[PDB]
């Protein structure tokens, strides 16, 4: 994503709108940093050779200009019915505020552009978009205190984000419907902290870097192009396929941390219902990474074999091979961690 | 009560054109024209809200810049497709 | 009571504006509830500099583009309906008649203007459209303002690039 | 006003930009509750801290006198159509044009 | 003693000695896992695993220190926050009470029968 | 707001015969008012900006109109036609009362005041600068920090850290 | 009466607010359901299929409530106890009553096994006295060094407030 | 006629608190004319607005 300056200027401003989000101590600078994120985020996620970006960036324009305003006039609404930025007693407005925010994010009851958007993308632009751009929305909805709402989002987008993401074969849809099951976890974890959220939120956005890695500089977008993918050593396509198996938290594997902080918290906070609600919902986001695990656990493969040489960038794949022995190997660094407590 | 007399209005017109910006019976073209109607409506709460307190009314010019680079980029968004989906796209009904 | 005829007015053209179809006749209709809209939001305020504001960027300014978009999009004409127009014109009388028949007192707006203000306020008597705009170039919210006019370049420079000229 | 997450550089022109500390006629309340929530914090602000909350609510968003003001105009009127109140004493002794 | 303080429960007496892969754990473990990130960049890049070795010291040298100061910040932090419980455990003497030790001869309790 | 606990003063308090001028009555004659009447407008004024009470210094305010009355009648007495005059010119001088459209009978004024009473007219912007004034009446009261006994204590940086009892107590740490 | 919960009176004690609280619980779900019907997947065109779909997504759910609030009753009335089994026959009746919606035998007890496990496990939280959904005890609003990490620019004017 | 009603508070709680027991706020410009007819409230407030 890195063919213009005028790229970089736009992420660079973007971090800056984004920035502006998360630290303003009022409902309305919060809505110009979202603006300002907004005009950044609009020409990344449009480009000229993909003809299905434009439109994509037509339906971000209406999901979050749908979005915002619904947030404006909700926050004007509170700040009409008191004249400060908190409530003291939780109302409706603070519930048209949240689903405003819901919309932005991308929660189950509002998520349904999230992955038909996401079907006409590229593989840096998504890394944006599930990572970056749900900074904005929910760093904001840490400021409120309605549960039912939250209850709601949470237990509709761990049985929703796994079970559509079954039937999708695309690659970017399934990454959709994963990480809208990843942002479940995520607002189960602000009912309860704010640090534990930043701490799933933080690993799960390193195992979205080292996962959407592998599917940028080989250029994959489907289910079947992985089986047809030529990795010299087979040992190495099954090694660099067990960051599905990490992200999809398994206990020696990285991944398997922030998941385990979640259980942790919401078990000393006498949530228990909630987690295994959602964590008989999580097997199946296991079960469409294992599918993809197809191609790389079995040792040999009925291959197509015109393509002999693997071509790959230098400085992308450098990059991507330390992150993938710390998305596997990074259990043994919890002894110099210390943010968990 | 005071929101049953005082700024009922702005809500409800804010909801009709929450409603004609999502119908399914309009176009793109009238989705963007609802928007700059919501954007308004929201300026007129925006103000009433702005004018309890005596000389905070600055604000009003900041919203006014946002919402309209949103217009200005809307309409940028939808004339870029001119070139690719033809000029029959304006009558989509459906996204 | 001239709130309550802008009150009517806005409401009339927002069901038309929901009625109708045609697309420059929807901007022909956002362009007259943006005088009204001016008017409404002059008549709360101590002075209509940001009526005038609103006026120049939002009509003059913005509109002039979704009329332009809107009028090379649409060939044919538009077909004017008397049922609409009479239904406009007496929805209008009825809202008219109703606001003559109310106490205009008890629906007044609570916001102060210029003159409903205090006699002995000092700070009413200075200069008109002093200190409403004094924090735009003050510390320190002169950044706001810097990065408003930043951020009008920023947006030129991407619409530049998603245009593609 | 909110706490924001994160206090970085970028809060610094956010903040000061709606206040009713510039002259206003209770911004003086609104210090006497904002210093109070540097005190408590913002949590226990909202419920050690109640009475100031009430008042400067109640200075600037006019609540209990336009309900106050309702409840007088609507008296009489009532009193007009249950027939206690008619004719030219139905509004009292008009106020002077620069008495407020 | 035949009280149940809640004070000198946290307070350190210092008769606790620290093991002897305590200071020293963090530091060669991320020394190990950069001379294994190096190795993995080799691997990955069909180069041998031992070719360029000053990837593998930089890595190692990088993981060593960075080892080091953040686990004397996470002691730092460790210390800081028994400062904090130790403090508002002194703040707050009515909530946290000192409460008698219990010999098991007072208490009565359910064996369960296996029968 | 006004209840049966606040204490309004009477009507028959407030019956005072009022300074019943026009516009032009008052614009004309200003600078030969305020200098005869600036002991009581600045303690008045004071009185109004410090206790911001319309029940305080109601004396003053009486004060105020009663020296304004009897410079009016001072006025009344001896230079009668040539205020009018004056008056006149300036409300038919422009559509705002300014001074600068007949400067004429400003000095015909200003000659009939030096004649009778002897006094100077001061100069354009002498009343509105700073008033310096020795007031009699005391300030009310400094404004006085509040005191909040039960805030939220934080640690103090002269609070000692000795190392954690048992490290982080987390599992199989320490 | 339309505000009445279905915990706020002890089992067999009141029939009429057992039935309005558990079926207004069917009739928010059936409708927030349905409102995801109709515009998503068999979409119908007209007045009167939208509001036959809203029926027949809506008032089975309220035959399932009520047949689970009667023969819940009548299993407490019929005998002394009141234990779980009671919410396992209620579950065995409204899996039975979703069958005949269905028009299948295997689909009503199929459902009413997962019914019955959800009233015996309803009944041992009202029974034992925990809450599915509680309110969280410790929420942290923050980590440690909350007061440090204030990084602006902007230097402090003096408070008016003391600790004295 | 009104029950709960006493001159001066909202049916009985007061409007302000936290204030001296003999201080004056001024009442607002909808409350301070009211008892009066709309041509006593468009004769000051529409003053600017007319000319
Ligand atoms: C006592 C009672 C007596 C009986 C009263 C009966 C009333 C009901 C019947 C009349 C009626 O409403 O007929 C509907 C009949 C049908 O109109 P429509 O098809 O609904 O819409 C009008 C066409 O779009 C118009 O299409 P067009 O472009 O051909 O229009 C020509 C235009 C020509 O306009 C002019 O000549 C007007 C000149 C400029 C005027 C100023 C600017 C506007 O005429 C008008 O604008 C008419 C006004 O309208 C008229 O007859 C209009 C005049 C009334
Ligand atoms: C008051 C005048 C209202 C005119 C009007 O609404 O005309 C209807 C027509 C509607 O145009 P239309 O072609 O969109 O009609 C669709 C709406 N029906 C079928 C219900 C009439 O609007 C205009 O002609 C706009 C004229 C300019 C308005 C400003
Ligand atoms: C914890 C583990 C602690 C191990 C402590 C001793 C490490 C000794 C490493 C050097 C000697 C290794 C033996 C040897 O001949 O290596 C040559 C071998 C083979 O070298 P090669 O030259 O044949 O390369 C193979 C050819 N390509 C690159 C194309 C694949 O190299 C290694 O073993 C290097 C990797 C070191 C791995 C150390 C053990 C940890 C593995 C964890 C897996 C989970
Ligand atoms: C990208 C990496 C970012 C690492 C964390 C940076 C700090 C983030 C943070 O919030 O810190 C404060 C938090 C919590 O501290 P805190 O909340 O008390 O601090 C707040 C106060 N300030 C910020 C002012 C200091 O600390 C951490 O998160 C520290 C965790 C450990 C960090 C190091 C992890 C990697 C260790 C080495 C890996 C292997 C190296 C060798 C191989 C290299 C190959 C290239
Ligand atoms: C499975 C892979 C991930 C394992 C994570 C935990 C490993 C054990 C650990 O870190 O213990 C810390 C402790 C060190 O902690 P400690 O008890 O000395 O004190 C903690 C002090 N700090 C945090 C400052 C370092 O290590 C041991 O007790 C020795 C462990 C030996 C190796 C055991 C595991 C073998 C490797 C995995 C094989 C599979
Ligand atoms: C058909 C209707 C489906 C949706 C019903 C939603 C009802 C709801 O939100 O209830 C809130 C309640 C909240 O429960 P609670 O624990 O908060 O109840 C406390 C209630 N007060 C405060 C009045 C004392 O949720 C439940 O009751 C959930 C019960 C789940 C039972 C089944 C668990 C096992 C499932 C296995 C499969
Ligand atoms: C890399 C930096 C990521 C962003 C964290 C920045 C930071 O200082 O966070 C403070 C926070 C401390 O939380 P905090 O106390 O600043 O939270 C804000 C609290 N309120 C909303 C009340 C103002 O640090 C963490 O939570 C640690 C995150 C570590 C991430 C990297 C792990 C390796
Ligand atoms: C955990 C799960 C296992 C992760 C590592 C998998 C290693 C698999 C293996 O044994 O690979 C052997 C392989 C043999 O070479 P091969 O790839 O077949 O060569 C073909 C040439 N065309 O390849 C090699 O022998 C070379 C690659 C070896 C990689 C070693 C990684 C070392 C990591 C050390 C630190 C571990 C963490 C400590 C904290
Ligand atoms: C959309 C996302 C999923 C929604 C799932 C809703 C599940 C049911 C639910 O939560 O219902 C809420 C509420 C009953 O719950 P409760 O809080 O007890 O009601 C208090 C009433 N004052 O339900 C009601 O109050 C509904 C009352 C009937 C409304 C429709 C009337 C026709
Ligand atoms: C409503 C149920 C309508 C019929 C559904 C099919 C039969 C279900 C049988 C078991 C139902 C649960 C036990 C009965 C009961 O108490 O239901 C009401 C309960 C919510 O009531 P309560 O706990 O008082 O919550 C008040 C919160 N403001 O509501 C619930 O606990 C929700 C129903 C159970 C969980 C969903 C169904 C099983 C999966
Ligand atoms: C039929 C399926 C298997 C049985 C499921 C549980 C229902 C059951 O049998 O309940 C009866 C009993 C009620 O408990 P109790 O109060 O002891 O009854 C004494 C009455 N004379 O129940 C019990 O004693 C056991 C309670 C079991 C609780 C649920 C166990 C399953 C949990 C996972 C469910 C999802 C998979």
């Amino acid at each position: 994503m890195f063919n213009n300056s005028s790229k970089i200027l736009f992420i660079t401003i973007m971090i800056i709108g984004t920035l502006i989000t998360v630290t303003s101590n009022s409902w309305l600078g919060a809505w110009m940093g979202l603006e300002i994120n907004l005009l950044s985020f609009i020409p990344l996620l449009s480009d000229n050779n993909n003809l299905m970006s434009t439109e994509a960036s037509l339906k971000y324009f209406l999901t979050q200009v749908l979005a915002s305003t619904v947030l404006l006039f909700s926050s004007i609404l509170l700040m009409l019915k008191n004249n400060m930025n908190n409530e003291i007693n939780e109302s409706f407005t603070s519930m048209i505020i949240m689903s405003a925010l819901l919309l932005k994010s991308g929660a189950a009851p509002f998520h349904f552009w999230f992955p038909n958007m996401m079907e006409g993308l590229t593989w840096m632009n998504a890394l944006m978009l599930m990572t970056w751009q749900k900074i904005a929305p929910l760093m904001l909805i840490s400021y409120l205190n309605i549960k039912y709402l939250l209850l709601i989002s949470v237990i509709l987008s761990v049985i929703i984000g796994a079970i559509g993401g079954l039937n999708q074969t695309s690659l970017r849809k399934l990454m959709a419907f994963s990480s809208i099951n990843h942002l479940g976890w995520m607002l189960s974890s602000l009912m309860i902290s704010e640090s534990i959220w930043l701490i799933y939120f933080f690993f799960y956005s390193f195992l979205s870097f080292v996962l959407t890695f592998m599917f940028n500089i080989f250029k994959l977008f489907h289910l079947n192009q992985l089986f047809s993918w030529f990795v010299n050593s087979k040992i190495l396509k099954f090694t660099l396929f067990m960051n599905f198996l990490s992200l999809g938290g398994l206990p020696p594997f990285l991944g398997f941390l922030p998941k385990w902080l979640v259980i942790q918290q919401l078990t000393l906070c006498n949530q228990y219902f909630m987690l295994t609600l959602m964590m008989m919902s999580t097997l199946i986001t296991l079960f469409f990474y294992l599918r993809i695990c197809y191609s790389a656990f079995m040792m040999n493969y009925f291959e197509n074999n015109w393509i002999m040489k693997m071509n790959m960038n230098s400085i992308n794949y450098n990059m991507y091979m330390i992150m993938t022995f710390f998305s596997i190997f990074g259990l043994f660094l919890i002894s110099l961690f210390y943010f968990m407590f | 009560m005071i929101m049953i007399l005082y700024w009922s209005l702005p809500m409800i017109l804010f909801i009709l054109g929450l409603f004609c910006f999502v119908s399914n019976r309009k176009h793109l073209l009238s989705m963007l024209l609802s928007l700059e109607f919501i954007v308004l409506m929201l300026f007129f709460m925006l103000f009433i809200y702005l004018n309890m307190l005596n000389y905070e009314s600055y604000f009003s010019m900041m919203f006014l810049t946002f919402s309209v680079c949103e217009g200005a980029l809307g309409l940028s968004i939808l004339v870029s497709m001119i070139r690719t989906h033809g000029n029959d796209y304006f009558q989509s009904f459906s996204i | 009571m001239i709130q309550l005829m802008l009150y009517s007015l806005i409401i009339t053209t927002s069901i038309i504006f929901l009625n109708m179809i045609h697309p420059l006749a929807l901007g022909l209709t956002l362009l007259i509830q943006t005088i009204f809209v001016c008017l409404l939001t002059g008549l709360m305020t101590k002075s209509f500099w940001y009526s005038y504001i609103l006026f120049l960027i939002f009509l003059g300014g913005m509109l002039v583009l979704f009329i332009y978009v809107t009028s090379l999009a649409s060939n044919e004409m538009f077909n004017l309906s008397m049922k609409l127009t009479l239904f406009s014109s007496l929805i209008l009388i009825f809202m008219l008649i109703l606001s003559f028949i109310m106490d205009k007192t008890s629906s007044s707006l609570f916001l102060m203007n210029n003159d409903m203000q205090s006699i002995i306020n000092m700070n009413s008597y200075f200069m008109e459209n002093s200190l409403s705009l004094n924090k735009l170039y003050n510390f320190p919210t002169n950044f706001i303002t810097i990065l408003l006019m930043n951020y009008l370049l920023i947006t030129l420079i991407v619409i530049v690039k998603i245009t593609k000229l | 006003s909110l706490t924001p997450f994160l206090r970085l550089p970028l809060t610094d022109l956010t903040g000061c930009l709606i206040n009713h500390q510039t002259y206003d006629k209770c911004g003086k309340f609104e210090m006497k509750m904002m210093e109070c929530f540097e005190a408590y914090g913002l949590e226990r602000g909202k419920r050690e801290c109640a009475d100031l909350i009430s008042d400067f609510q109640e200075c600037v968003g006019m609540q209990k006198q336009l309900m106050r003001f309702h409840a007088m105009r609507n008296e009489r009127y009532k009193q007009w159509l249950k027939g206690e109140r008619k004719g030219q004493e139905f509004f009292a002794d008009p106020p002077r044009v620069d008495a407020y | 003693s035949a009280v149940n303080d809640p004070l000198e429960l946290l307070t350190n007496k210092g008769t606790h000695e620290p093991s002897f892969l305590s200071p020293i754990w963090n530091p060669i473990a991320c020394g190990v896992a950069g001379v294994g990130a190096a190795i993995f960049i080799n691997w990955g890049f069909r180069k041998p695993v031992f070719s360029g070795i000053q990837k593998h010291i930089a890595f190692g040298a990088i993981g060593v220190g960075a080892g080091a100061y953040f686990d004397q910040k996470r002691n730092e932090y460790l210390a800081k926050r028994d400062a904090v419980l130790r403090h508002y455990i002194e703040l707050h003497p009515d909530d946290f009470p000192v409460k008698e030790r219990k010999t098991y001869g007072q208490v009565l309790e359910s064996w369960v029968p296996v029968r | 707001v006004i209840t049966n606990n606040t204490t309004l003063p009477e009507e028959s308090e407030l019956n005072v015969q009022e300074l019943n001028l026009s516009s032009a009555a008052l614009r004309a004659g200003a600078f030969h008012l305020g200098k005869q009447c600036e002991q009581a407008n600045n303690e008045f004024m004071l009185c109004r900006q410090e206790l911001d009470d319309p029940r305080a210094c109601l004396a003053e305010g009486k004060a105020v109109t009663s020296c304004a009355l009897d410079f009016f009648r001072k006025v009344k007495k001896t230079c009668h036609e040539e205020f009018t005059q004056y008056a006149t010119c300036l409300d038919k001088s422009s559509g705002t009362m300014a001074f600068s459209h007949c400067r004429k009978t400003q000095g015909v004024f200003d000659k009939c005041i030096k004649d009778n009473f002897d006094w100077d007219r001061p100069s354009y912007g002498y009343f509105s600068r700073a008033k310096v004034i020795q007031s009699a009446r005391e300030a009310p009261k400094k404004e006085e920090k509040v005191s909040y006994p039960d805030a939220t204590p934080g640690l103090p940086e002269d609070y000692p850290k000795p190392p954690a009892k048992y490290g982080s107590r987390f599992h199989w740490l320490e | 009466l339309l505000r009445s919960k279905y915990y706020d009176h002890p089992d067999g004690e009141d029939a009429f607010g057992k039935i309005v609280a558990t079926n207004k619980y069917a009739v928010s779900a059936g409708v927030a359901w349905s409102m995801f019907d109709v515009l998503t997947l068999s979409k119908p065109q007209g007045y009167l299929p939208t509001l036959g779909r809203f029926a027949y997504n809506t008032g089975p759910l309220m035959g399932m409530a009520t047949a689970f609030t009667l023969t819940t009753l009548v299993a407490t009335n019929a005998r002394g106890k009141d234990d779980k089994i009671n919410y396992l026959i209620g579950g065995f009746a409204a899996g039975g009553v979703f069958g005949a919606w269905k028009h299948n035998h295997v689909a009503g007890l199929c459902a009413g096994l997962f019914l019955g496990i959800a009233g015996v496990i309803k009944k041992m939280s009202i029974e034992q006295g925990w809450e599915f959904f509680p309110n969280t005890p410790i929420k942290q609003y923050g980590g440690l060094n909350i007061a440090g990490n204030d990084w602006t620019i902007m230097a402090d004017p003096p408070k008016n407030w003391t600790t004295e | 006629n009104v029950p709960g009603w006493e001159v001066g508070t909202w049916y009985g709680e007061p409007v302000f608190k936290t204030l001296p027991e003999d201080t004056l706020v001024t009442p607002i410009f909808k409350e301070f004319y009211a008892h009066s007819d709309w041509k006593s409230y468009a004769k000051r407030a529409h003053l600017k607005l007319w000319s």
